[PDB]
């Protein structure tokens, strides 16, 4: 009767809805590092699910360009045992001289967005593969290659502060056993938290 | 007004808790056969949540608890019984 | 004789339990425990099976039934209860956070070090958390301040 | 085994080992709730107590 | 020697009143609780509010305590089949609370 | 039977404290108190304790549960109450505080 | 600080009588348990 | 039940001030008196 | 026992409620309370 | 020193009867222990 059930599935969707604050202070492109928070402005923390259903901890880190008006610089990280890689975009417009690239948000004057990195999708580079990312997630023997893909094609910047207005994903981590009972056919039945 | 989390609670589970070797003071140990102690937050995955302003008793049934009483006494006099038969039996032996 | 003397240590030891289970009626966390038997047999190459009867009772298992007890409301926010699968972690000593024991009471109360301890002055066990952080950040154990 | 304080995963100490024998009555009582091996014994076989 | 301040007295229509009196003196304490904690350390406190541990309690294990030799009310002496006695606190290693 | 009478001496240690709360019903300032108890469980290294019961029921502590309790109204400057977190500080003798 | 109240004691005479038949009730089981152990003494001291 | 007696003793007082208003309906000179009230609420650190 | 204990505390507490809504009625600016309450049901994985 | 009171006993009436009890069941024992001995010299002296 195992204590955990299920078929772990790989994150590769991510949607996030975001409204980013007008009235925020600009930021310098160019002095961004996740290990400043003084260097950007908000940061929100997400779970994500290998291909053998390891959790890990994503963060997402969202700066304010000063440079360009109504234009934000977006990075992500992914949190291992040795500590906080950098998770870089392969296309991604948005480059720091520290190596680590994002992708780059722009709004229109009514508050709606106006483009998402030079309207080409948002896709990573793969996690545990170090011969694309100089910064190679530890997945501990799961696949290596995988890759995100980041939705976030109804974010909005409005006067309102930062908020997370919806995040979804598709990724599915394992059950834990909940109750066992036993049918007149003796099948032992569990259910689990899934 | 600073309203900050000073932490949490720590909530130990154990994979076979008939195993769990009894200390003093309603208090349990992990051992060989309970395991090891499975750390986790409360109200995740398996896990219970906490709840303050409250307390456990104990999970006893009175009525069950005197009704085991009446029985394991019951038992006790039939064997007590059956030993008296046998002593009896071996005197009776003994005085040929 | 011998097996009547099982019979009576097996109706003891029941009797022990089943007091013990009463005694501890009003103690705050406290498991009932049921005490299970088996029978003895046991016969050689040189015994004929089909003439000889059985060994007695022995003793298998004093079990510790861990179904949820019911709850009392106290309304002070130091008393904790855990609704469904769990114990709390207590430390005897508050910098080893290794030499820890598992309860189920949540009688807690404030020293004069202001550590969450227990009615023996046991340190409770707890994760750090910062104050900008969200879920655990050090998943170790130590006593909550 | 014996369990040791601030020790999990009780330690072996040691291992006992029974000795059988084809013809047990042939055994020879030398008191003190002992017995020797003798020729109708037959030869001491030893092993875990609970296998063979 | 003793020194005397007196730089707030005063005279006025009141009668003879003693308004303060301070004084550095400390003569002792005087027992008045003892507990022994789980350690078998034995504190005892003072009407001075002087709570001091006296000392803590010995305990002594033998390793084999079938072996030890019965004396008149309710003692036993080590023994060479008893082994050699282990002086120890209590809750720590092998010895109880 | 030792186990039987922890549970009576258990018992008739509520009821003590039970009775002294009810007594107190009228006195001001009083604070409740609350029995709690915990198992007795022990075993040396001679004993097997696979199929060992429980030792009883061992009184832990008496607690003195501090919540505010209700207030009466005097119209008299001279009462005073505490209204939240404090004691009153009261010296035996005028001299020493 | 306010003037003009005291403070009456803390207790709540519900909780206390319901307190005091529970209390009674634990008590009277644990002398059925001791008189029960009591007879089976007895009943061995009669071979 | 010491929620109750407040209430008594407050309607008690507002029975009070508006006899004594009424009383003095003839004095030259007179200011009216009105009773004001405030609820009670104890802050601690239990109770929840 | 423990839940007709529950029940009674669940009364006693609706009757502070009020008597405390009751005894506030000339109070200036007071808002009433309402107490509500919810069930009991304890999820573990023994008692079927 | 209180004046107006005075001290009472310092005993248990519910303790004491509980050890009013054990001790006439040790009592019991031991009478049965010597009843024992008795038959037992009483055994051998019918030889």
């Amino acid at each position: 009767i195992p204590a955990e059930f299920g078929k772990p599935k790989q994150t590769a969707n991510i949607e996030v809805g975001v409204n980013l604050p007008a009235n925020g202070d600009l930021k310098d492109p160019t002095q961004f590092d996740f290990s400043d928070p003084d260097t950007y402005n908000r940061s929100t923390s997400s779970t994500i699910y290998d291909s053998m259903g390891q959790s890990y901890k994503l963060t997402t880190y969202y700066l304010k360009d000063q440079t360009q008006p109504n234009t934000w610089n977006t990075y992500y990280t992914v949190t291992d045992k040795e500590g906080e890689k950098p998770l870089n975009v392969a296309a991604g417009d948005a480059q720091t001289p520290t190596g680590h690239v994002g992708h780059t948000m722009k709004f229109n004057n009514d508050g709606t967005l106006a483009s998402l990195n030079n309207g080409q999708p948002i896709t990573s580079v793969a996690l545990g593969d170090p011969a694309t990312n100089t910064t190679p997630v530890d997945m501990n023997g799961a696949d290596p290659a995988q890759t995100l893909n980041f939705g976030l094609g109804s974010a909005t910047q409005f006067a309102a502060p930062f908020e997370l207005t919806k995040f979804d994903e598709d990724g599915a981590t394992t059950g834990f056993l909940t109750k066992v009972d036993f049918d007149e056919n003796g099948s032992v039945m569990g259910t689990y938290s899934n | 007004g600073e309203n900050v989390t000073l932490g949490r609670v720590a909530l130990v589970r154990v994979p076979n808790e008939q195993g769990l070797d009894k200390k003093g003071g309603t208090q349990w140990d992990s051992t060989q056969f309970s395991g090891d102690k499975i750390w986790g937050e409360s109200n995740k995955g398996s896990f219970g949540t906490i709840n303050n302003g409250m307390l456990e008793q104990s999970n006893i049934d009175m009525t069950q608890e005197l009704v085991d009483l009446i029985s394991a006494q019951r038992n006790f006099q039939a064997n007590s019984r059956s030993l008296e038969v046998h002593n009896q039996l071996q005197q009776n032996i003994l005085q040929i | 004789s011998y097996v009547s003397l099982s019979g009576l240590s097996a109706a003891q030891l029941d009797l022990n339990t089943t007091s013990n289970n009463i005694a501890n009626a009003n103690t705050y966390g406290f498991k009932e425990s049921r005490a299970e038997f088996a029978d003895v047999y046991s016969n050689s190459l040189f015994t004929n099976a089909k003439t000889t009867p059985g060994g007695g009772a022995q003793a298998s298992q004093v079990a510790q039934q861990f179904h949820e007890g019911s709850s009392i409301y106290t309304n002070n926010p130091m008393d904790l209860r855990v609704s469904g699968t769990g114990f709390f972690a207590v430390a005897k000593e508050r910098l080893t956070p290794q030499q820890n024991e598992l309860t189920r009471n949540g009688a807690f109360h404030l020293n004069k070090e202001n550590y969450m301890v227990t009615a023996n002055d046991e340190f409770l066990l707890g994760y750090q958390v910062d104050p900008s952080s969200g879920e655990v950040s050090s998943y170790e154990p130590q006593p909550i301040n | 085994s014996v369990r040791v304080r601030g020790q999990q995963d009780n330690q072996v100490v040691g291992q006992l080992t029974i000795t059988d024998f084809v013809n047990p009555g042939g055994l020879e009582p030398i008191g003190q709730n002992l017995y020797l091996p003798t020729g109708a014994s037959g030869d001491p076989q030893e092993g875990v107590p609970g296998l063979d | 020697t003793l020194n005397f301040g007196l730089g707030s007295a005063t005279q006025f229509a009141a009668p003879f009143e003693l308004t303060k009196f301070d004084e550095d003196g400390a003569t002792t304490g005087f027992l008045t609780k003892v507990d022994f904690d789980e350690n078998g350390s034995v504190m005892g406190t003072y009407s001075n509010g002087e709570n001091v541990t006296l000392g803590r309690v010995a305990l002594v294990r033998v390793p084999n305590e079938q072996g030890l030799d019965k004396k008149g009310g309710t003692q036993w002496d080590s023994t060479q089949f008893s082994g050699d006695k282990i002086w120890g606190e209590s809750n720590k290693g092998s010895f109880g609370t």
